[PDB]
């Protein structure tokens, strides 16, 4: 319909919209019954889809045809074409709002925006740091009549707090028909995104009330207010989903009750190809403050990439819950190596060497219970540090008492444990009659 | 800040909203002591000049008339007296039938 | 030597190391050639700043002494100390000819009107207060800062005192009427050290800060705060805005002013060094290792070309200008 | 009153809904447009102070700044009702009202901090003292109007109740009085070449004085005639009286 109100003189011909709904028909199939698995089952339903179906197919050879978009024309095209090297701002690097196009990233952000367009309640799931608030950020990007009002579950979450984000950012008014609750602000959807939804704890009969709740308000377009016994319906009110894997510590499985209303779509970590390339467009964005360093973004990348998968497979949620590693990690490491890099007018290579090894550090072993995961972490920074940049000062690098603050400088520079012990025993002096 | 008959005065010499074509009567029904009345001395003589302290003069429009219903005159003294003309209701002007 | 250009140089002149506890503050002798030093030993000890020799000791404060000024005349040392108390000095005969109590906390400024005849002080309960220099009485109390007030100055006619508190602002009070003038606030950490412009500077600054003439003629007052986020601000007392803002000290800084003739900005900081300001290109010009730990205050002398700077190290410094 | 005179009438019953319908909405009227007409006058003499004045960026920063929001503010207002000036419309616009409210409570925040600027802008006219503070900022605002200014030159000279303009509005060509008498300047005064309200006011009063003292001389030498004369003939003594 879109198609046609854009072209008043020729509307959409019969043939082109059989096979546009034929290429559509087969693209919803893949992304309806493998939208919630991994890439290896994406891939095989659409090779089972291919063996029998009669839609014409994409005829590359090896590409999976989940790869592939179907355009407004009625032909297979390749999500690869919208995904562009773009060159992101030096002031804009591993900024919040940034997203760098990736083919995960587009063909989600395209499958949330069509589950979005209905006003359909869905569910984003994935480990944690995957990208499901971003991807559902970017996707309401493109939606301007919608406002996103972001809630968080937790082991004790009740229906209450839903009734209270409807009391802030909605009213009950009554109407002939019954009490209708909408948002204040008029012709805008609001839009409910419950990042835990599978975190409120079930009950010793297997339910969870604020589950109950949101399916309730789903399926019936509605809830009961209990103070007056009342029947209220929803208006311009949606629901969006985000939870880590029901499997994970903590987390239980969703009912089927409450699943039927919802699609889900599974987000999983970015593979090493996916992360080199985001990590290396921000460091190229970030690099370009120092011209002489504009050379060592590929191997920075490189190092940075393959220390954090040796230290998210080294560390799991077996030992320790709190050992969870994702790529929110890699974006502070570039945060941090963005934010040590900016007052400096020139550095030497050593020096970018010292603040990634630095960064690391703070990231990787701060959160380390045991002396041997410290020392095995403080090893392969040094191994990693060698292999991807040969032929650098290793010792004035990697000073094993790696000490970066402003507190003797106006800027983030490296600082010597001695200078830095008097400073803060003059510090403490003043500590004591002040406070 | 103007009081009331400083706002009265000031509205009706504005005209805003036509004040000024109107017949504006002012009423000072009640007791009448050189405080308050000796004030009006430059208003009810040919000046016709309400002066404030904070310098304004406020001209008497031709249409406004300044009118005071009063029950005695036992503390006006001569200046105010002097300055208006006088209408005496005696009671008998008022009988009980 | 230019008679309005002079800045200091790092040959220093003498070290001198008398005080058994860090320096809060050294000024100079208004009318005589001499020097004096307040330090945290109770003790303010009187330097000549000629010949590095050290005359006396004006002890009878009970803890560290916080702020020493001087009047017109110089005729009489007020000082205020951490033990709540105010001392009035008759500088001929050196001796305390009046101690005022009243503050309910540490007393960490103070200083004498233009007029001579009120003294100013600010302390940790919130409250600058006002004391009659013959009576000793108190007779204001400018209150409305929300926590610790450091520094209180008067300006050059003594109509307004400025204040700076730990509650990150800085305050401008009218003496006559009591009313906060204006409360400048854009610092992002406490408030250390205040400073008045001089009318020789006036010009200046406005040329500097591409200010027009105004068509009253007067520029109106400016205002210097020194603050622990390692930046000096340059304020407009008349209109609150912040005109400049100078970057460089590498640490909290303690302590700022004007050169005499208004051409320079000295300003000494925790970063060990003293650092002379161009505020016409809002740039630094030089930077002197000053002393071999914190410095806590400087002063200029109106005249004679001489700088000094007190330190924790326990050691005042007296500093050539060529 | 229509409506109230059809309210006392015996045939009003059938009639009750729609006849308070439109006395609601003639009430709702009357309510925005009382308001509207003091806002829109507060805007005129605030913009022309706002921007014919080049210190009072320098003199009022924050104010200067807060106005000028508010009148971007008034101008998408306004922009918003010449789009559908029907009256229903704008009457129907989401908040017209409060929206009035809120910039007759701000207007009034930025009028009453021009004080001082006032008590300044006297120190240029000198009789600039004798007027208040609301009529002084009509006079200083609305310079370019010189129509409405009429009503304030009684309160600053003794008996130039108005002045006399030409077609253009851009010469002052003389005075007049509360009675009709006029004066009529030897040099007329431009308010072209004198933008400024205080200068062109200036060289009113200069001109005014110096044209008095040229027609008395006129009128001295006229007279002098009549006098050490035996007898005077009534009708050149009439004309020279008029
Ligand atoms: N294509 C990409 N471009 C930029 N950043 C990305 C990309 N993919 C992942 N990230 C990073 O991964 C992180 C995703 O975390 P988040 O979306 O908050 O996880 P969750 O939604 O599970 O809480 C973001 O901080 C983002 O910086």
């Amino acid at each position: 319909a879109q198609y046609n109100a854009n072209h008043p003189d020729f509307p959409m011909q019969i043939e082109q919209l059989e096979r546009y709904i034929q290429r559509y028909l087969v693209y919803a199939i893949l992304w309806s019954l493998s939208g919630d698995s991994r890439l290896k089952m994406r891939a095989e339903l659409g090779e089972y889809i291919r063996r029998i179906t009669t839609v014409p197919l994409p005829t590359a050879p090896n590409i999976p045809i989940i790869d592939y978009e179907v355009s407004i024309s009625g032909e297979w095209s390749p999500w690869q074409a919208k995904v562009p090297q773009i060159e992101v701002e030096t002031h804009k690097v591993a900024a919040p709002d940034v997203v760098v196009p990736t083919l995960d990233t587009v063909r989600h952000e395209a499958l949330l925006y069509t589950w979005l367009a209905e006003h359909k309640p869905l569910v984003l799931c994935g480990p944690p740091g995957s990208g499901k608030t971003m991807t559902l950020f970017s996707a309401l990007r493109a939606l301007p009549d919608m406002e996103v009002v972001g809630l968080n579950f937790s082991s004790a979450t009740t229906p209450e707090l839903l009734l209270k984000t409807f009391d802030h950012y909605c009213e009950y008014r009554r109407t002939p028909n019954g009490v209708v609750l909408a948002p204040v602000q008029l012709g805008k959807w609001l839009v409910l995104f419950c990042d835990e939804i599978n975190l409120p704890d079930m009950d010793k009969y297997g339910t969870q009330r604020v589950i109950s709740f949101i399916r309730q308000m789903v399926e019936h377009g509605g809830f009961y207010r209990t103070s007056d016994q009342t029947w209220v319906k929803l208006e311009r009110i949606q629901f969006v989903g985000a939870c880590n894997p029901p499997t994970d510590p903590g987390r239980k499985p969703l009912s089927h009750r409450f699943l039927r209303h919802v699609p889900v779509v599974y987000v999983d970590y970015p593979g090493p190809a996916s992360l080199t390339q985001i990590y290396g467009t921000f460091n190229r964005a970030m690099l370009r403050l120092i011209p002489s360093l504009r050379t060592y973004a590929e191997p920075l990348t490189a190092a940075m990439v393959e220390f954090y998968t040796m230290s998210q497979e080294r560390f799991t949620q077996d030992t320790q819950p709190h050992y969870i590693y994702s790529p929110r990690e890699m974006t502070r490491w570039v945060r941090g190596i963005f934010e040590a890099l900016r007052p400096l007018e020139t550095l030497p290579v050593e020096g970018l060497i010292r603040i990634w090894a630095h960064e690391a550090l703070r990231l990787f072993q701060d959160r380390l219970v045991e002396d041997e995961e410290r020392r095995w972490t403080d090893e392969n920074i040094d191994t990693v540090a060698l292999k991807h940049f040969p032929n650098i000062d290793r010792e004035k690098a990697m000073s094993r008492p790696i000490l970066y603050s402003n507190w003797l400088s106006k800027d983030y520079i490296p600082v010597d444990q001695e200078e830095l012990r008097d400073y803060v025993k003059a510090r403490l002096k003043v500590f004591y009659e002040e406070e | 800040t103007d009081g009331l008959f400083t706002h009265v005065l000031r509205k009706i010499i504005d005209s805003v909203r036509g004040e000024l074509q109107k017949r504006q009567w002012i009423v000072f029904d009640g007791d009448v002591d050189p405080e308050w009345v000796e004030n009006l001395n430059s208003v009810l003589d040919d000046n016709k000049l309400l002066t404030l302290p904070n310098g304004e003069r406020l001209s008497l429009p031709p249409n406004v008339r300044i009118m005071f219903e009063v029950q005695d005159l036992k503390y006006a003294t001569l200046a105010t007296v002097s300055r208006c003309g006088m209408v005496w209701f005696s009671e008998d002007v008022l009988s009980t039938d | 030597r230019d008679p309005k250009e002079w800045i200091p140089r790092p040959p220093e002149k003498y070290a001198l190391s008398g005080h058994r506890s860090p320096v809060t503050r050294v000024i100079f002798h208004p009318v005589f050639s001499v020097m004096v030093s307040a330090s945290e030993d109770a003790t303010i000890k009187v330097w000549d700043y000629e010949t590095g020799d050290f005359e006396r000791t004006l002890k009878g404060h009970t803890d560290s002494v916080q702020d020493i000024s001087f009047d017109h005349s110089g005729k009489l040392l007020a000082s205020c100390s951490a033990d709540m108390t105010i001392k009035l000095w008759d500088f001929q005969g050196f001796e305390c000819i009046r101690t005022m109590h009243g503050h309910d906390h540490n007393v960490s400024s103070v200083a004498i009107m233009p007029n001579g005849d009120h003294i100013v002080s600010a302390s940790r309960d919130k409250t600058i207060k006002m004391w009659e220099v013959q009576t000793g009485y108190c007779v204001k109390t400018f209150t409305g800062h929300r926590e610790w007030v450091r520094m209180v100055r008067p300006n050059q006619d003594g109509t307004l005192i400025a204040s700076c508190s730990n509650d990150q602002t800085v305050r401008v009070w009218v003496v006559a009427t009591k009313e906060c003038k204006a409360e400048l606030r854009e610092h992002e950490h406490v408030v250390e050290c205040i400073s008045w412009a001089p009318e020789s500077s006036y010009s200046s600054i406005s040329e500097a800060t591409g200010s027009e003439t105004k068509k009253s003629g007067k520029p109106g007052p400016f205002l210097l705060s020194g603050s622990r986020d390692k930046t000096i601000k340059m304020w407009d007392v008349s209109t609150g805005m912040c005109l400049m803002t100078l970057v460089g000290h590498d640490n909290w800084v303690r302590g700022v002013l004007f050169h005499s003739g208004g051409k320079f900005i000295l300003s000494c900081a925790d970063d060990k060094t003293l650092r002379v300001w161009d505020y016409k290109n809002k740039r630094c010009m030089k930077t002197l290792n000053a002393h071999e730990h914190f410095v806590t205050s400087l002063d200029f002398h109106k005249t004679a070309p001489y700088v000094v700077t007190g330190s924790v190290d326990q050691t005042v410094k007296v500093w050539e200008c060529r | 009153n229509s409506v109230s005179a059809m309210k006392l009438s015996p045939y009003y019953k059938v009639f009750e809904e729609d006849a308070l319908s439109w006395e609601d909405k003639l009430n709702r009227i009357m309510a925005l447009f009382d308001v509207w007409i003091d806002v829109q006058r507060r805007w005129v003499y605030l913009e022309g102070i706002f921007t014919g004045s080049a210190d009072i960026k320098h003199l009022l920063p924050v104010e200067t700044q807060r106005f000028q929001s508010i009148s971007t503010e008034f101008l998408a207002l306004m922009k918003k009702v010449s789009k559908s000036p029907l009256v229903m419309d704008v009457l129907n616009i989401q908040g017209v009202q409060r929206s009035l409210e809120r910039l007759a409570d701000l207007l009034g925040k930025i009028q009453k901090a021009l004080g001082e600027y006032l008590e300044r802008e006297r120190s240029s006219f000198p009789r600039f003292y004798f007027v208040g503070d609301e009529d002084l900022l009509e006079i200083i605002g609305n310079s370019k109007n010189v129509a409405k200014l009429q009503k304030h030159f009684k309160k600053m000279f003794a008996g130039v109740s108005s002045i006399i303009l030409n077609e253009d509005n851009s010469v002052v060509l003389g005075i007049s009085s509360r009675e009709g008498e006029e004066v009529m300047f030897k040099t007329p005064v431009s308010i072209t070449e004198h933008p400024k309200i205080n200068e062109w006011l200036t060289l009113v009063e200069k001109e005014m004085r110096v044209t008095l003292a040229k027609l008395l001389a006129e009128s001295v030498t006229e007279v002098e005639i009549f006098g050490k004369a035996t007898s005077i003939d009534p009708n050149t003594y009439i004309t020279w009286i008029d």
